[PDB]
């Protein structure tokens, strides 16, 4: 039961970056997955989530720029970060939601499992 | 909680929002000050029963998704399945079809279940 | 189809019978074995409906019965005008509605 | 009671023929209707049954996918649409009243009123 | 045509307007309306509960496995459906209505549902 | 046995009297209390009917489901439930798991099942 | 447990026999009952099954339209009515107990009690 | 029917195996393959039920098993009193309920 | 789009053999799939069909009690488990995309993509 | 199965048709008659779907049509690379989902 991030790195103030995250010990077909970022001077910030039905939710600061997607066949979560800006510098962590009472796919936002995180630097 | 996820799919496509029909269903039922509360409780009951009665009349009692024998008329909406189920939400659909909702309901009663039950009465007869 | 004897025959004023034997599902399961009288060149006329009942306009000479899986039409008081092809028809069920026998040519 | 059946009497194999019979002397909409055929050298064979309203149709297997039985209670008209006529379909066809009844009526598992008939030859 | 329009019609003809009557069962001066609304709801639910326990939920016409007893009425179908109205029928068999309801409860639910409960395994 | 007469009976024996209890769920000072009692009885009856609807159990007192029994809810065999236990004891035993079971009945059937029937009735 | 058949043993082809079976030593109404037939030179063949209440009856296809299985739980009596007996029906008939259980019982897909099979000759 | 080898044999004290081969729907689909021991002139007694279960009163020497679509009854410590026609019976479904094999005589 | 069967070889009459099919280049869970049999000297025969989710399975009557079609959408794998293989079942078995769609999608009563085929000899 | 004529042929640059004959429950009732092109040793390729539609990637030399209970494929401008076994496949309801015809060898 782990999440391992890859991708990330350095990108220009108006470029793009892809992030990846591999799941190991859980069933990556019933889980709601979320990208959360920690900027050095701000603390943890939720970025986006995708539920098991493929519906996505975004934070206001990233909606229209980031795309969150999943591929169940590879147990992989990924984030396409378009039009990255200086305020997007952070360590990006993938997280899995605690399973609770059936909500029709609506997330709870309790982050049951976290990955080590991948650094993203904009410059 | 029963409230959790209520209307979460409202902005989702009609297909995706069709997977949450129990989430928006389970939250529909639950001095003058006292009278006002009794009227609100009775109204919630009356609206629930009117919708269940319509489902009964159409032969859809106890179902969240019910298939019928009423053909779709292109005069009501000429959109294809991708446009309706993958590229549209239920609020947008309701806005488009509200002018034809009473026609459709009238057909659901007149064009099928009244005839289907009278025919089933004759198939169980033999 | 039902099995009826062919080329039966009788004489004026006497009694004849036409049998119709079927399966337990076709005749043994339902009391709905009708009989028809078809004169050559004409459409069949209903003579017996149900196992023993007669339509109005049909004389008492034609009487139906059933025993086991076999139905029978009795024509008593046989007349010269009774020469005809007689058929039995049984209700078989929902999957098969009606099963007819072969024609019985009744001569006098 | 009288039923007069009209239609063509000769079609090529593989062709299409419609028969139609008008009834008078009774209320058409109150009775079920059937089609029964007799090959020139054989006995009677039941072909099809339609209820009193017209919504329920039944066919003998040998014609189940080829014949359509229909009625129009406003014109007192019974009709049979025959597609893909086979050599085995040469027969005199008759419309007849009865064969079933509604659940609010006495059983009518017999054919009471028979029509004049029509000879259909396939050749 | 219309609510109770078929009341003077025969039972057969009147059986075609079941939705016309069914749809009108749900729909000083302040408490009287609240009680009227509650009463309409309770009467509706008592009838729906009876339909439920008989295995007739969601139906206006429901066929059963209870045979008709000639002691309740010895009329044939022609004299019930074609030559009689529902008001006359209701009057004629009111003495047997609860007997019929008891039989419907016993054989159309208690026995049938246990049989279905067993057929779902074998 | 009358209303609740089977309360001390085993679950098996008590399951044949469900209609006895079902029939008794619907039926200034002393006026207001009467109206409140009537409204409360209606609301609770309908809450149970709403749950039966959501689970696909509408119109039935005994409803079979597609949700398997989890041995963590109770590891008793059928002879220790239906033959040697009452419904009051069972309710005491299944308390912490009632909402889990209800959520599973809501999700695993009459939602997924209806989509499956919607697709099966398509062909 | 004691199971005793009291039926007949000689019929002419096309005739009809009724085989009764008495049971004691257990609650009759708690068990399903079956009839199993063994031709004089053959092995065992299942013929029919009736549940513990008597409402559900099942037959082997070779007898499905000819045999009737019934049970009276007040007189602890099982019976099989065999119409239109064929030469192929000559056999010992055992009123074996078991073959199915209710949904509230463990699955009894076996015959646990047998006894004194009646020998029926068709000739 | 199910297939069993006829005339299984052995000497007292040795173990024997009586196999029973069915199809995918009779044995491979359900763990309900009972075994019966029928002495000549007597009704069969139940020896094994389900696949590996044994009724009370039946000696430990009778032990059932299944592999694939083949069921097997192993009788260890075979006794002279074990000469009987042995049968397997599998539950096939609700259309065809029970399928029996032929008899296997244990020729001791 | 690529479909690759990774099935078996020679099996005895009455035995069992499971075939697998791997998919790539598209979302596996979005399409219905089927197995189609072709005997060495004959034409194509449809054997089985599974929907996109894997809850509904259909079989040709000749294999209804012998073959099981299943799909694991988290592994992009379609499989067919065959039991009691008979002599009439020797054939090339192709996996294919298409043959069914959901009620909210356009009809797809055709086989859109095909693999190369596993050879099963009984 | 559906009926197709074997050994359909024509010269390079000409057009040919391949017929597919079914019953009313096969071709007449459903407008879902697809066509496939199978080169020997290779999997069949979908050429036509529905009565008249082509997959993307398929050239405009292939077309289909239906008349009554007969479906056909037309190839206009035969190439040497068109030598293949052509099959028709019709949707035939819920009991029989797909029925294929016999292979038609096309020679050029
Ligand atoms: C809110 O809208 C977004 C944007 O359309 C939806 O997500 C997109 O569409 C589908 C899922 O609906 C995915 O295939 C795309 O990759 C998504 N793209 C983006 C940029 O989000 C989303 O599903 C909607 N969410 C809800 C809860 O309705
Ligand atoms: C569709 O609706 C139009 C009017 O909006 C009507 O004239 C037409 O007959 C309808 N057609 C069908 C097939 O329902
Ligand atoms: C549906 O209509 C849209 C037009 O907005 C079109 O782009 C799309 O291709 C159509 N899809 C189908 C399946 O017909
Ligand atoms: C509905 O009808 C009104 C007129 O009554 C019209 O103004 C409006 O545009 C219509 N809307 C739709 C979606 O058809
Ligand atoms: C009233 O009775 C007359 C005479 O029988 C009948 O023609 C008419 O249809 C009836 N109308 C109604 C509404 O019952
Ligand atoms: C009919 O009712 C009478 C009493 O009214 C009763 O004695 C009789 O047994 C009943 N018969 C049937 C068949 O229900
Ligand atoms: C039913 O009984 C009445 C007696 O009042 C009789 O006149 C009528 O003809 C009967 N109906 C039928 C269909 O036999
Ligand atoms: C109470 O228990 C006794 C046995 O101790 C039993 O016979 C009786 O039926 C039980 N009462 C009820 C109402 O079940
Ligand atoms: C059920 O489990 C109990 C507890 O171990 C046991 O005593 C009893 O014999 C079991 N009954 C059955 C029928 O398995
Ligand atoms: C629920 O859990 C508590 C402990 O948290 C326990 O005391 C109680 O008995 C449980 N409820 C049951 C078994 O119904």
């Amino acid at each position: 039961v782990q999440l391992v991030e890859s991708g990330g790195g350095l990108a220009k103030p108006g470029g793009s970056l892809r992030l990846s995250c591999a799941a190991s010990g859980f069933t990556f077909s019933r889980s709601i997955m979320h990208w959360v970022r920690q900027a050095p001077g701000k603390g943890l910030e939720w970025v986006s989530t995708i539920n098991y039905a493929g519906s996505t939710y975004y934070a206001d600061s990233v909606r229209g720029r980031f795309v969150i997607s999943r591929d169940n066949s590879k147990n992989t979560l990924s984030l396409q970060m378009n039009s990255v800006r200086p305020e997007d510098r952070a360590v990006y962590h993938c997280a899995k939601d605690k399973e609770g009472y059936y909500s029709g796919g609506y997330p709870l936002w309790y982050f049951d499992l976290w990955g080590p995180g991948t650094p993203v630097t904009i410059s | 909680a029963v409230f959790l996820g209520f209307l979460g799919a409202a902005g989702s496509t009609m297909g995706a929002a069709s997977m949450t029909l129990t989430v928006q269903a389970r939250n529909l039922l639950s001095t003058v000050w006292g009278i006002k509360q009794l009227q609100a409780r009775v109204l919630a009951v009356e609206r629930y029963l009117r919708d269940q009665q319509l489902l009964g009349i159409w032969g859809c009692s106890g179902k969240l998704i019910c298939c019928t024998n009423v053909p779709w008329n292109s005069s009501w909406s000429n959109r294809n399945l991708s446009e309706i189920w993958d590229n549209m939400t239920w609020l947008q659909w309701d806005k488009e079809i509200s002018n034809y909702t009473q026609i459709i309901y009238g057909l659901l009663e007149e064009s099928q279940n009244q005839q289907e039950k009278n025919e089933q009465d004759l198939l169980a007869l033999d | 189809a039902l099995t009826q004897p062919p080329s039966v025959s009788g004489s004026p004023g006497q009694s004849v019978t036409i049998s119709c034997t079927g399966t337990s599902s076709d005749i043994g399961s339902y009391n709905y074995v009708s009989w028809y009288q078809q004169h050559p060149g004409k459409a069949p006329k209903l003579m017996i409906y149900d196992v023993t009942q007669r339509p109005s306009g049909v004389s008492d000479r034609f009487s139906g019965s059933k025993s086991g899986n076999t139905a029978s039409l009795t024509i008593s008081g046989l007349q010269a005008d009774d020469e005809a092809d007689y058929y039995c028809s049984a209700y078989a069920g929902r999957q098969t509605f009606y099963i007819f026998g072969g024609g019985t040519r009744l001569t006098v | 009671v009288q039923l007069v059946e009209t239609g063509g009497g000769l079609v090529q194999p593989g062709g299409s023929l419609k028969l139609s019979c008008r009834a008078s002397g009774y209320t058409f909409s109150s009775f079920a209707m059937s089609w029964v055929r007799q090959a020139p050298g054989k006995g009677l064979e039941w072909v099809s049954l339609i209820n009193d309203r017209g919504g329920l149709t039944f066919y003998v297997d040998s014609v189940k996918g080829r014949f359509t039985i229909s009625r129009d209670n406003s014109k007192n008209t019974l009709s049979l649409q025959m597609h893909s006529l086979r050599d085995g379909d040469t027969a005199v066809y008759y419309c007849a009243t009865g064969g079933m009844s509604s659940a609010l009526q006495s059983s009518k598992y017999y054919f009471d009123f028979w029509g004049q008939g029509a000879l259909v030859t396939v050749s």
